[PDB]
């Protein structure tokens, strides 16, 4: 039973890690800061 | 007669070992898992206060 | 603020000490032995 | 989006903690099953 | 409480102040109080929930 649990843990964590890598790659942008700077100057 | 009584003895011995098997279930799953979960907490007030 | 977000995530180690966690086996193992106690003797052997 | 990624990484940490707990349980049960295999031979 | 009408009385008990949405502004103090209370409750609940699972 514990070996089955370990295998399930491994598969789930691999899937989660792939999704998290994708989301981290999706975490680029940071907005109104540039517009505020331009309007100020 | 001897063979019949021996077969009965073997059946009851297997029964007793099934009982011992359930006792082992008690010892590990009932207690060792209980101890592991109880100590795994480490009183989370530890990491929380960290 | 960034560490604020991180530490909020660490409070969500709520699942960290909550979801991961004792007696389910303990309650049932008693029933396993209690049922098997009536099942079972070395003196007879 | 970075906050969401950090939340996902926290989920990853929880999954890794579950993996480690499973590993500890697997090792302990391997030790106990080896012990009971040894005992069964001790106890035609 | 102010829905459906331009201005209505203060929802708190024993208060007759006629108020509207513009009359209400963000309260940093209440956010601070509720935030602190909820975080204390969350710490208590995480400890209680963990032991609440240890029971089963």
């Amino acid at each position: 039973n514990q070996e089955q649990a370990i295998a399930s843990y491994e598969a789930a964590k691999e899937e989660l890690g792939l999704k998290i890598e994708q989301i981290a790659q999706e975490a680029q942008p940071i907005l109104a800061l540039v517009e505020a700077q331009d309007e100020l100057q | 007669k001897n063979d019949d009584i021996n077969r009965e003895a073997h059946q009851l011995n297997e029964i007793r070992k099934k009982y011992t098997m359930r006792k082992s279930t008690i010892e590990t799953l009932r207690e060792k898992l209980d101890q592991l979960k109880r100590e795994a907490r480490k009183d989370v007030s530890q990491k929380i206060k960290d | 603020r960034d560490e604020v977000i991180k530490k909020k995530n660490q409070n969500e180690y709520y699942r960290g000490r909550t979801k991961k966690l004792t007696i389910i086996s303990t309650k049932e193992d008693f029933l396993r032995s209690q049922e098997i106690l009536a099942q079972t003797e070395k003196s007879v052997f | 989006v970075k906050s969401r990624f950090e939340k996902e990484k926290s989920n990853q940490a929880e999954a890794q903690s579950n993996i480690d707990q499973g590993r500890k349980k697997v090792d302990a049960l391997n030790k106990t099953i080896a012990h009971l295999e040894e005992e069964l031979t001790k106890e035609k | 409480y102010l829905q459906g009408y331009t201005t209505r009385d203060c929802p708190q008990a024993a208060c007759s102040q006629v108020v509207s949405m513009r009359d209400f502004v963000r309260d940093p103090i209440m956010e601070l109080r509720c935030k602190i209370a909820k975080m204390k409750e969350s710490q208590e609940q995480d400890k209680r929930s963990s032991q609440a699972i240890d029971v089963l």
